[PDB]
């Protein structure tokens, strides 16, 4: 009988497929928490997956992703729990809801692809930031439409996503060169669209992602390139950081602590930035095409009360 | 009347003179008639247009009695001038033409029999439009050709005055590849001029205008050349009107402005905003029962036009002079080490 907690349901899976990301498989856990764990009370129902969700990001705090997983799931359990049941199907109705998330978030990624498609047209250089698995569900399919574009992969430091994607749709059978993540602000002037993927979508539009795509954010505005974003409908997260700097890894940004002898020197910097509203332009999600007011919208009314 | 920038006293629309106190050469009645009434110049050809009037109103000379040449002829030709300073006011290639002739008169003695008076004006204005005028050209040609890779475009705008031999020599004379863009305005449609010569020539002219500014741009363009009607003290250009769009528009877009200009064009005056120091051009030009009639005799209508505004020296990437390169924001040292000294 397991626990849920860490590794005796959750990490197991993962190895099942390298093709789940991280919210899914949280969705995927805490729905079936309670697809077994459902001990007839509507009371200990909302204690059990509270702590499990407290418990899981607890597991991993760098991964904020997990957080919107986690919280999204409650915002399901919030609004299955609406429409008042009275428990009494609702032991079996939420249940049986249940595993639409994995019939539906899984086959969310084509449908990214099917209204986002019609962003790359003909000959566009694309550069694209990180292994964002989304971007390749949409560039996949875009090249599968047979229509003529090239690709341009920024490093990904210290994070190492950057390597991936080179050795990802290269053998698709795309033209594609590998930059160096310094090298932006001398080929942007020549990048006619850049895309990127979140991890995580703040109150008014936001990409929380990677180390710095903050900086490819502003170096597309003063080029005056657009700077659109791919990502779906599980990523939204109540996080709204004001500053370029979130949460903390482990300290602050700025280290300025001893080396002791040989320790690594590379990761002491901030890993995870922050990009405002104004630098995205437009964002994919499977709602359509989504401005970053209507994002900080639809992330406005599903979280007031 | 709310800016009342209309009433701008700059050009003065009087005409017909019909005083016979000078004797008004025929020929420079001709270039006033030539120049005024159907623009057919931009500033150098104007140049070239009164420097080789002047040779003809220096080679008939007609002196006086009891006047020696070097005590009338500053008069006489100032008295010239000002026929064409009733006709369409004065570029810097005017002036710095006119006073270094005023300076080259002024070092002439009184020992001249009128006949070695050929052998040191007309042979020096021809020195002169040789030196400061087409091997310095030539000198421009040489130095903005190694500038341009091969099968690349350029944007230049209404009817340049040097480079279209810089666009005629890299298409032909060195034969690497490239697609012209010219772009023009109402009412001056002077990029035909340049469209006719180049195409005929056989190299890949594509027209435009203006107002389809946009959709130029979203192409594969680089290398913004623009032909300069001076260059002011700070780095202002000063050019035909609608430059400064597709300046910023360049600027904006992330591909370079360059501006084929010389050291004779270089002037030492000084502003900053555009309609300041500006010329009124004639508003019935654009009309061509017409379209309207009258803006007079109806209350509350005007009808303005505008030749010359300035792109700020933000835009232009690289001026380009027959010395070598520099930003714009330097141009006060070849004001100050080039310009007469050379």
């Amino acid at each position: 009988m397991s626990e849920f907690n860490i590794t005796e349901t959750y990490l197991r899976f993962l190895e099942e497929d390298t093709e789940m990301t991280m919210p899914i498989a949280a969705i995927e856990a805490l729905v079936t928490l309670l697809r077994i764990k459902t001990p007839e009370t509507a009371a200990e129902m909302i204690n059990t997956i509270k702590s499990s969700t407290e418990e899981l990001i607890k597991s991993i705090p760098n991964s904020v992703s997990l957080r919107a997983g986690c919280d999204i799931f409650m915002r399901f359990v919030l609004r299955n729990l609406h429409l008042y049941g009275d428990w009494e199907n609702c032991k079996q109705h939420l249940i049986e809801n249940g595993q639409l998330f994995v019939s539906r978030a899984k086959k969310s990624r084509n449908k990214i692809a099917e209204i986002g498609v019609d962003f790359i047209a003909d000959d566009d250089i694309i550069l694209v930031h990180g292994y964002s698995r989304a971007v390749f569900s949409l560039l996949n399919h875009a090249a599968n439409k047979f229509i003529r574009f090239r690709c341009v992969v920024t490093e990904s430091r210290p994070s190492k996503q950057g390597n991936q994607l080179y050795t990802l749709l290269e053998q698709k059978g795309i033209p594609v060169t590998l930059i160096v993540d310094s090298a932006v602000g001398a080929v942007i002037d020549k990048v006619d669209k850049v895309f990127v993927g979140a991890e995580g979508v703040a109150e008014s539009g936001g990409i929380i992602n990677l180390v710095g795509t903050y900086s490819v954010g502003v170096l597309a505005h003063n080029a005056r390139k657009p700077f659109y974003v791919v990502t779906e409908s599980h990523k939204f997260v109540r996080m709204f950081p004001l500053s370029s700097d979130d949460l903390p890894m482990a300290g602050p940004p700025l280290d300025f602590t001893r080396r002791t002898d040989d320790l690594e020197d590379a990761l002491r910097g901030p890993t995870i930035d922050y990009t405002a509203q104004e630098y995205i332009t437009a964002l994919i999600t499977d709602l359509g095409v989504l401005t970053p007011s209507a994002v900080s919208e639809e992330l406005i009314k599903m979280w007031y009360d | 009347l709310e800016q009342s920038f209309d009433n701008s006293s700059l050009i003065s629309s009087v005409k017909e003179l019909l005083l016979n106190k000078d004797l008004i050469h025929p020929s420079i009645l001709l270039l006033t008639s030539h120049l005024a009434h159907y623009k057919i110049v931009g500033s150098i050809p104007r140049c070239i247009a009164m420097l080789e009037v002047f040779q003809i109103v220096i080679k008939d000379y007609q002196t006086p009695k009891g006047t020696t040449l070097s005590r009338n002829l500053t008069s006489y030709l100032s008295h010239q001038i000002d026929l064409l300073k009733k006709a369409r006011p004065l570029s810097v290639t005017m002036g710095n033409a006119i006073r270094w002739l005023k300076q080259e008169i002024s070092l002439i003695d009184p020992s001249t029999p009128d006949k070695a008076a050929k052998k040191d004006l007309c042979e020096k204005i021809g020195q002169f439009a040789k030196e400061k005028i087409e091997l310095a050209d030539q000198l421009i040609i040489d130095n903005a050709s190694t500038q341009i890779e091969e099968s690349t475009t350029i944007v230049t705008y209404g009817s340049s005055k040097v480079l279209t031999e810089l666009l005629l020599h890299n298409a032909i004379s060195l034969k690497k590849n490239i697609k012209v863009i010219v772009v023009d305005s109402r009412p001056l449609f002077e990029g035909r001029k340049m469209a006719e010569t180049l195409r005929n020539a056989g190299v890949n002219v594509m027209y435009a205008l203006i107002t389809s500014l946009d959709t130029i741009f979203n192409m594969d363009v680089d290398y913004v050349f623009l032909g300069a009607h001076s260059i002011l003290s700070n780095g202002f250009l000063y050019s035909r009107a609608g430059t400064a769009m597709l300046a910023m528009s360049a600027k904006r877009r992330n591909i370079p402005v360059l501006v084929c200009c010389e050291s004779l064009k270089f002037s030492q005056r000084v502003q900053l905003d555009s309609v300041t120091f500006n010329e009124l051009a004639d508003p019935n030009d654009l009309v061509n029962k017409n379209i309207l009639d009258g803006w007079q005799e109806l209350p509350s209508l005007n009808i303005v036009n505008i030749l010359y505004d300035l792109t700020p020296p933000e835009y232009i990437k690289k001026v380009i002079t027959e010395f070598g390169a520099l930003p714009p924001s330097s141009v006060p040292v070849i004001l100050r080490e080039y310009k007469g000294s050379a």
